[PDB]
């Protein structure tokens, strides 16, 4: 076929690879960033739910 | 942390050493094993009683009834060893080797 | 001198000898728990304190 | 025909350990 | 790591909101390879039992392809879910953190001083 | 790692006696650990030869530790090049040669010369560049 | 847990006893009910890293 | 077949590291390699020196 | 014929095999409809149709 | 065919295997 | 004295543990262990754990260790290995009487004992909490919750015990 | 179905079927002593399953049509050949004995399998526990090299330990001059040349070894030729024991379920027979073994699993 | 042992491991470990040989000690925090305490000394259960508490696991001891990545599960326990030896076989975590496993070892086993590398 096919097709190949390349570099940075700060959706290590708290009055006022 | 807690913790550690530092009677080894849990049973009671973790008064029995279960296994293996070999020695309990 | 003696001894045979020399002594165990549990006691003792793993 | 293992090769792989010694001799 | 994200209901193989993604097309190349695995099990299945491999128990290996394809298909949707999920909250984060992602300056190669090493 | 910290605190090619003392302490402790293991897994039938076994192992490991202590430090002192990895390489080979002397075999000494000297260079390579073996969880 | 079946089907198996400020028999308190209740509600919906 | 065996396989099993074997191996080994390294290094250390200060001529040298 | 006894798989286990076709056609007809229902629901959810 | 022991071996130190090695090269010991 | 009474009970607990941990005769090791078993109950009793303290007497002193005596009566190595029989056991027993004597003195002088953990050598009585328990014994109400909230533990503990009896006869059946 | 674990769970036991006609009686004796004749009479008069003496092709009898396969394809040994040159360099002697031991060991399993699955007693000639009398005999004159004993024993403990001993053993006591009497009337030229020493050396090993050490775990009744022909006398003697010694009057359904597991798996029962200890008589090199295996494989029926060979007429291969 | 009794014993062992993975309370975690232990011994006792009794005794002593030592880690964490929830614990000594307590159950460090010997004594089927299913429970705790681990302490334990586990493997004749040494080596690979990212710690688990099911049930089908005994299997069933060499190569990690997928991803992760010396050394020691892997492959099918005339009976008969799930096991254990990006499903 014409060289136009290979030229345009390879341009798409470069476009796809570039976006993939920069995303991985972003992914390693974000993964490092949100692991440390922790204010992110994932890496949210488990805690204890506040629902399991007995708010009923106890037998001792000092509670 | 209160001085007594050392006494149980050190009791476990020296009980732990006796369990690992062997001799010639794995019967004696089992004694260190059940003594090992006795300190665990004893110490667990102190924190739970001290901190008034009322529902946690559970586990001293739960830990007991399961540590006691290992005695059933361990002592049963004792007589099994003391039947194919007759005795409870540990140096002779090396038939595996290779 | 080189192809059949030295070049086969420096890289290949030396590594093969070292692996075999230290494959035997790892596998040469006694089968007696007294020594194995003694090794564990060392491992617990050194790991807890000596290499500052706790702190 | 191509060489095939014989009792020499087999006994090389037979025993307690293919890398033996005096300690493992018995 | 998505181990504790907000909303993850446990023991949910395919969460409902994953349905908002393009489902894997029925002849997805990944899927047919999953079907390959089912077939490849079938040929050897007659081999261990010493049967006429290819022409031996057409029912047996036919089920293998069916089972592997479906278990593959649901796996692919779940696999596509996390990658979509991993990219989704990714993007939501960077807009929420502009200061940690500066826009690097736009300089053409003309002004960039890249030293040159001859090969001699 | 305070005992290991002693070696790092002393600047390279400076206060050679301190570096030798720090280095031989590392070797002595390392020899003690392996000797205690060898006593454990391999029974020292009689107690006295048990102290002989751990004596040999500690004496060796101290010798490699000590000899590497001087040769590394004095070479940096003599050549006024602390950053040079070769400083450890000669010391590494020097330590390996001492192992051959303790085992009385040129072949083992030659083998220890190459391997330990190469590793001695590599650890210095890491210290200069910043290589971390037990890296903390980063991502 | 590794597989939080308890959360999925909502049957309480052990978490009734995992902390001391939960429901207790005869509604009698632990030694540090006031403090751990404060810490628990401080560290809810926050994450282990941030709550540290 | 004895000759082929003695010249192909029966060398290393009969080999023993000795100063004669060791020195000859080193002499015929690293020796020539480092010797050529020094020769090529100094030659290249003179070549780039000449062109760097413009003391060499490659007016018609293009297809390098 | 050759083996003097009827070997266990020497006869077609009709109940078992007929099951195998039964599940596989179930396994398939579930898949196509599952693929179908996933498609337009995704289209409807994401706008489209 | 040559099975194993006509294949060459290690140096013959003492004259016993020197004689065996000489026979291995089908020659006498005075010239081996 | 009664100032540091729980200091005492903890001390015999340690020396009782050093007893059997020194690997003496299994009956003698049992004797040393039950001595620790006896004294340990007093430690729990001093904290109000009467029900827990009485149990170890029941199922650990009169429980496990009784059937231990059977295996000792079954083992019966050809000679008693009582403390005088061996010299390492004396060394083990003698040693185990030193460091705990060392650190109590270490803890009694400046109280800043930092073995593994930081530890205070202050009087045992301090860490007690002040407050009435009304009419409900806190220990009793805690254990009685076995059948109120400890439903899940009851099933698993029971099921394992049932599996406990199936294994024991199966291993001991000797095929 | 078989005795698979589902069967035992659903209720398939073993003690229900077996009755007083459940014994592992073995009729045995010296060469050509008419033991096989007496074994048949016991079988007929007791309604008790008979097993003829396991030959080289007994395994061939079990598999396929039962037609004896080629000696090259099954046995690599001939008893007639062993008669011609007992000390042949090819190892025909030990190869004969070891294959014979495997054949009777398979026969022992077939007897137990039928007995446990039917409750009917089994009578067989020369049980595997008595097989040593030949190897002992073949060792006394050097028909086999000394090392053959240890290998034959090594197989024996790793196999015969699990197979428990019979109930009552019938012995046809026959003296050597009598053995030297009939074998002329047999006529086959290979068995004329049997040495009187061999007939002697089986006899004492039979007498001083086989009968006494094995007697403590089953009843032993000795019959000479006259009490061998008296089928009426021997059969009521067999019925007139309590059969107390031996493991058989002690086990329960648990062991029998496990016992029928091992015996039903025809690969397992002789799995330890192919022991990897190498000796010249029994070891076959790779080239010879491979070529024979191809020759075995290209045979009809054996190309695939049973019920899976289209050549013999296995229809519906695509559906089985 | 009665099949109904055997089924129940396995049922509790599975549930005990299941109990560990589903408990948010530290006490229940211990309950699962002990009752799994409580039913593991009788399975090893099914054969009831003196070697098995030695094996079972060894297994119980180390596992009971590790489990009992595990209690203090819970108690000490309780003492300093008053939290029974299985989360990031709050004491370096307690964190250190349990790490070797769980490691002994897995057998990575010198703790690993029980792993080979117990496998040697007990039957092939029991070894399959011990080396595959009994490794999920200790791993489950480590995955949950991975955020609290000291990186130096765990990486070391992983290192000696692959280091010693691979090194001694060169000197094993019995296939059972070879498998255990392989298991210890594979133990290090998952444990090394454990502090960094737990996702491919699991990925290594199911994959490592696949070969060990594949290898052991192949070995059971072969009914062989020694290298020489395995060698003779070429004559009986040459095809099985062919698949085993595929798995042997795959378990060694040569691409594009499945066993390369874990190691490749493991190297990728710690490389992202700036740890680049650590992955390199494990890869170098990976060839150590490959050596005796090749030696078995050389003895099994690549060459053709001598057979015995008594093998001729085996030709006539056939196998009665059903080797359930064997067909799909090896296929899933040898060619799944193209389906690698499916690991995000684990996440
Ligand atoms: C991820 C991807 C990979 C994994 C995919 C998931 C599948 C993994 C397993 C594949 C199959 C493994 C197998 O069987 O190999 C053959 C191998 C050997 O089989 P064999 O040669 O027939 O010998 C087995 C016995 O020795 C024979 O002894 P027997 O003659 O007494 O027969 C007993 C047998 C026969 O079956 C029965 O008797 C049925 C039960 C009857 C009585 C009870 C009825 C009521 C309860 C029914 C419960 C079902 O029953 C059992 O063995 C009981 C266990 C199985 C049923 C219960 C399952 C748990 C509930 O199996 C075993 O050794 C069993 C080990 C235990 C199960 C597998 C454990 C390994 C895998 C763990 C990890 C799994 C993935 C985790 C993620
Ligand atoms: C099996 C028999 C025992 C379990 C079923 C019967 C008891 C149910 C029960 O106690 O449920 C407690 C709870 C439900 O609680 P509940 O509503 O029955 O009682 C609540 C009582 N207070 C308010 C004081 C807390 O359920 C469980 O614990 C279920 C555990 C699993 C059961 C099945 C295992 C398989
Ligand atoms: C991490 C610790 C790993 C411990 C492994 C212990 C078993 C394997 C090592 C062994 O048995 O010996 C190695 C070492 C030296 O042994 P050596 O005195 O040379 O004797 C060899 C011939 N019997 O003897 C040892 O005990 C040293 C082992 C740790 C070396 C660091
Ligand atoms: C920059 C700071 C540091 C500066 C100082 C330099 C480092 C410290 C000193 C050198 C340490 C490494 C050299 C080896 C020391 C141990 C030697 C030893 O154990 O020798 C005894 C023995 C060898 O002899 P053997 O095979 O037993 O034969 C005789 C048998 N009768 O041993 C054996 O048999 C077992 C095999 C050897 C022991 C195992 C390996 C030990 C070394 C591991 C690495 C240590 C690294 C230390 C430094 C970094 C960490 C602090
Ligand atoms: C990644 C790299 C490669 C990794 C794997 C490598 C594996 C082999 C490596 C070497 C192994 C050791 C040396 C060789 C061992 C041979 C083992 C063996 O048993 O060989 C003999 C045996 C005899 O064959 P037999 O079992 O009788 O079966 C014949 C077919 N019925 O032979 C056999 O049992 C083999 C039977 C093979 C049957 C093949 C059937 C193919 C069917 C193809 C169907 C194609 C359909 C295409 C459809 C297109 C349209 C969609
Ligand atoms: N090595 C060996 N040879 C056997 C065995 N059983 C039979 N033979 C041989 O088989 C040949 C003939 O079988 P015998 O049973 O001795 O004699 P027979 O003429 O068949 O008559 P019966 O003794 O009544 O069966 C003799 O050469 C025996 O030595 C056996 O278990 N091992």
């Amino acid at each position: 076929d014409g060289p136009e096919k290979n030229y345009e097709k390879t341009m798409a190949i470069l476009q796809i690879e570039a976006e993939k390349a920069e995303l991985r570099l972003k992914e390693l940075e974000v993964r490092r960033l949100m692991r440390a700060r922790g204010d992110g959706p994932w890496y949210q290590y488990p805690t204890i739910d506040k629902a399991l708290i007995d708010h009923s009055p106890k037998t001792t006022p000092d509670n | 942390m209160p001085l007594v807690y050392m006494n149980i913790i050190m009791a476990f550690a020296i009980a732990l050493a006796g369990l690992l530092m062997y001799r010639s009677h794995l019967m004696s080894s089992l004694l260190c094993l059940e003594g090992m849990m006795l300190s665990l049973f004893i110490m667990s009671t102190l924190i739970i009683l001290n901190t008034h973790f009322t529902l946690a008064n559970m586990m001293p029995i739960i830990l007991l009834v399961f540590a006691a279960c290992e005695a059933a296994l361990g002592l049963s293996l004792l007589v099994m060893v003391s039947n194919t070999y007759g005795t409870d020695y540990v140096q002779n309990l090396n038939l595996l080797q290779c | 001198l080189l192809d059949l003696i030295w070049l086969e001894t420096i890289l290949p045979k030396t590594t093969s000898f070292i692996q075999m020399k230290m494959s035997i002594m790892v596998s040469n165990q006694k089968g007696l728990i007294k020594l194995y549990f003694l090794s564990f006691l060392i491992t617990i003792m050194i790991s807890m304190t000596l290499f500052n793993y706790h702190e | 025909r191509q060489w095939q293992p014989d009792v020499e090769w087999a006994e090389q792989f037979g025993g307690a350990v293919m890398y033996p010694t005096k300690e493992t001799a018995h | 790591m998505m181990s504790g994200r907000p909303g993850r209901v446990p023991l949910q193989f395919l969460p409902n909101e994953a349905r908002s993604l393009p489902p894997p097309k029925l002849t997805d190349p990944r899927l047919v390879y999953m079907g390959f695995l089912g077939y490849c099990s079938g040929l050897i299945d007659n081999a261990i039992r010493r049967r006429p491999v290819v022409s031996a128990g057409l029912h047996r290996q036919l089920l293998y392809v069916t089972s592997f394809v479906f278990f593959g298909y649901y796996l692919l949707k779940r696999q596509d879910y996390m990658y979509a999920l991993r990219d989704h909250d990714m993007f939501a984060y960077v807009k929420s953190h502009p200061e940690d992602f500066p826009e690097k300056d736009k300089k053409t190669y003309g002004e960039i001083l890249e030293e040159f090493h001859p090969v001699r | 790692k305070t005992l290991l910290h002693k070696y790092s605190d002393i600047p390279e090619g400076t206060e050679c006696h301190r570096k030798a003392y720090a280095s031989t302490s590392i070797g002595g402790a390392t020899g003690l650990i392996v000797s205690a293991y060898s006593i454990a897994l391999k029974p020292p039938a009689s107690f006295l030869e048990g102290v002989a076994r751990t004596g040999r192992y500690t004496f060796t490991s101290a010798a490699i530790g000590a000899i590497f202590g001087l040769t590394s430090c004095i070479s940096a002192q003599v050549r006024e090049k602390p950053d040079d990895p070769l400083n450890y390489f000669i010391g590494g080979c020097a330590g390996g040669l001492t192992l051959g002397a303790r085992t009385r075999s040129y072949g083992i000494g030659a083998a220890a010369c190459a391997y330990m000297g190469l590793t001695a260079a590599l650890v210095k390579m890491g210290q200069l560049e910043g290589w971390q073996v037990f890296a903390e969880p980063k991502v | 847990p590794f597989f939080d079946v308890q959360k999925r089907l909502g049957l309480d198996l052990d978490r009734w006893m995992t902390i001391q400020s939960a429901e207790q028999p005869h509604k009698i308190p632990g030694r540090c009910h006031a403090f751990e209740k404060e810490w628990i509600e401080c560290a809810h919906g926050i994450g282990g890293i941030r709550a540290e | 077949i004895r000759w082929t065996y003695a010249r192909s396989a029966n060398i290393y099993p009969n080999f023993r590291p000795t100063p004669k074997t060791s020195l000859l191996g080193a002499l015929f080994g690293i020796g020539p390699l480092f010797f050529w390294y020094y020769v090529f290094k100094t030659d290249r250390d003179k070549k780039e020196k000449l062109i760097q200060e413009g003391k060499l001529d490659q007016t018609f040298n293009i297809s390098y | 014929k050759f083996y003097i006894r009827e070997p266990p798989h020497g006869s077609p286990d009709w109940l078992k095999v007929g099951l195998t076709l039964g599940t596989s056609v179930f396994l398939w007809i579930y898949l196509i409809k599952q693929h179908k229902e996933d498609v337009l629901e995704y289209k409807r959810r994401n706008g489209l149709e | 065919h040559v099975t194993k022991d006509m294949f060459p071996g290690p140096y013959p130190k003492t004259p016993e295997e020197r004689a065996a090695a000489a026979k291995k090269y089908n020659m006498r010991v005075e010239d081996y | 004295m009664t100032m540091y009474i729980a200091f005492i009970l903890s001390t015999i607990f340690v020396i009782g543990f050093v007893g059997f941990s020194s690997k003496p005769s299994p009956i003698y090791g049992g004797l040393g262990l039950i001595v620790s078993g006896g004294v340990g109950c007093g430690i729990v009793l001093n904290f109000g754990g009467s029900f827990l303290g009485l149990m170890v007497f029941l199922i650990y002193l009169g429980g496990m260790l009784v059937v231990f005596g059977y295996t000792t009566a079954m083992a019966t190595e050809m000679y008693p290995e009582v403390w005088v029989s061996n010299k390492t056991v004396f060394g083990a027993f003698v040693s185990g009487l030193m460091m705990e004597f060392c650190m109590v003195y270490y803890a009694l002088k400046e109280e800043e004992v930092e073995i593994i953990f930081k530890f205070n050598g202050l009087g045992d009585w301090v860490i007690y909490d002040t407050g009435d328990s009304g009419f409900f014994s806190e220990e009793a109400m805690g254990i009685a919750a076995l059948y109120s909230y400890g439903t899940w533990l009851v099933i698993v503990t029971g099921w394992s015990l049932l599996i406990g009896v199936v294994v024991i006869m199966e291993i001991t059946r000797g095929n | 179905l078989q005795y698979g674990p589902l069967a035992f769970v659903l209720g398939e036991r073993t003690t229900r079927k077996l009755t007083e006609t459940s014994k592992v009686i073995t009729v045995d004796g010296n060469i050509c002593s008419g033991k096989g004749r007496l074994a048949r009479e016991i079988a007929e008069k007791l309604g008790l399953r008979h097993f003829p003496e396991a030959g080289i092709h007994y395994a061939d009898s079990t598999t396929g049509d039962g037609k004896p396969l080629d000696v090259q394809l099954s046995g690599n040994c001939s008893l007639e050949k062993f008669y011609d040159d007992p000390k042949s360099n090819d190892g025909n002697s030990y190869r004969l004995q070891s294959w014979l031991y495997a054949s009777r060991l398979l026969q022992y399993a077939d007897a137990l399998e039928h007995l446990l699955s039917t409750g009917q007693g089994v009578v067989l000639e020369r049980s595997i526990y008595s097989d040593f009398v030949f190897l002992e005999a073949m060792y006394r004159q050097g028909f086999i090299r000394k090392q053959c004993v240890e290998h034959y024993n090594e197989v024996k403990k790793v196999t015969a330990c699990e197979y428990l001993p019979p109930h009552v053993v019938v012995y046809v006591d026959v003296p050597v001059p009598e053995i030297q009497s009939r074998i002329q009337k047999k006529g086959n030229p290979h068995e004329m040349k049997i040495t009187a020493a061999y007939l002697q050396d089986i006899e004492n090993a039979y007498k001083k070894t086989f009968l006494p050490e094995m007697s403590e775990k089953c009843e032993v009744l000795q019959y000479s030729a006259r009490e061998a022909e008296d089928a009426e006398k021997v059969v009521e003697d067999i019925e007139y024991l309590k059969c107390d010694k031996g493991p058989w009057p002690d086990q329960d359904d648990r062991t029998f379920h496990r016992l029928r597991m091992l015996v039903q798996n025809k690969l397992e029962v002789l799995n330890y027979t192919t022991i990897p200890v190498y000796l010249p008589e029994i070891t076959i090199g790779a080239h010879q073994s491979d070529r024979v295996f191809q020759k075995f494989t290209e045979l009809p029926g054996r190309k695939y699993s049973p019920g899976y060979n289209e050549d013999v007429g296995d229809k519906w291969i695509w559906l089985k | 042992m009665n099949p109904i009794i055997y089924t129940t014993l396995i049922m509790t062992v599975m549930s005990g491991t299941m109990l560990v993975m589903i408990s948010s309370h530290w006490l229940l975690i211990w309950i699962g470990f002990e009752m799994n232990l409580l039913a593991m011994i009788p399975v090893l006792m099914k054969n009831f040989n003196p070697r098995a009794t030695e094996a079972a005794t060894k297994y119980f002593l180390t596992q009971a000690t590790a489990s009992m030592m595990l209690m203090m880690a819970i108690i000490i964490n309780l003492l300093y925090s008053g939290q029974w929830t299985i989360t990031k614990m709050f004491n370096p000594v307690a964190m250190t305490m349990m790490t070797m307590a769980l490691a002994m159950k897995l057998g990575l460090s010198p703790f690993h000394f029980w792993v080979p010997e117990v496998t040697q004594g007990i039957s092939l089927q029991a070894g399959l259960l011990l080396l595959t299913w009994q490794k999920l429970a200790p791993l489950s705790v480590l995955c949950q508490i991975s955020q609290s681990i000291n990186p130096n302490l765990m990486l070391t334990m992983a290192m000696l696991s692959i280091l010693i586990g691979g090194w001694g493997g060169l000197n094993q004749t019995q296939l059972r001891k070879i498998m255990a040494y392989s298991s210890i080596a594979h133990m290090g690979w998952m444990t090394a990545v454990l502090p960094y990212n737990t996702t491919m710690t699991i990925l290594n688990l199911l994959i490592y599960i696949t070969m060990t099911l594949a290898m052991f049930m192949l070995l059971i089908h072969s009914s062989a326990t020694t290298t020489l005994s395995l060698s003779h299997t070429w004559n009986k069933m040459p095809v099985i030896t062919s698949l085993m060499m595929v798995t042997l190569l795959s378990m060694g990690g040569l691409p594009p076989l499945s066993g390369f997928m874990p190691k490749w991803m493991i190297i990728q992760e710690m490389t992202k975590n700036e740890s680049i010396i650590m992955p390199t050394l494990m890869a170098m020691t990976a060839l150590l496993n490959l050596y005796f892997y090749m030696r078995l492959a050389y003895s099994s099918s690549l060459t053709m070892f001598p057979s015995t005339n008594n093998m001729k009976m085996k030709w006539q008969f056939e196998h009665t086993k059903q080797m359930k799930l064997l067909p799909t096991m090896i296929v899933l254990s040898t060619l799944v590398l193209p389906m690698t990006p499916a690991l995000s499903s684990l996440n």
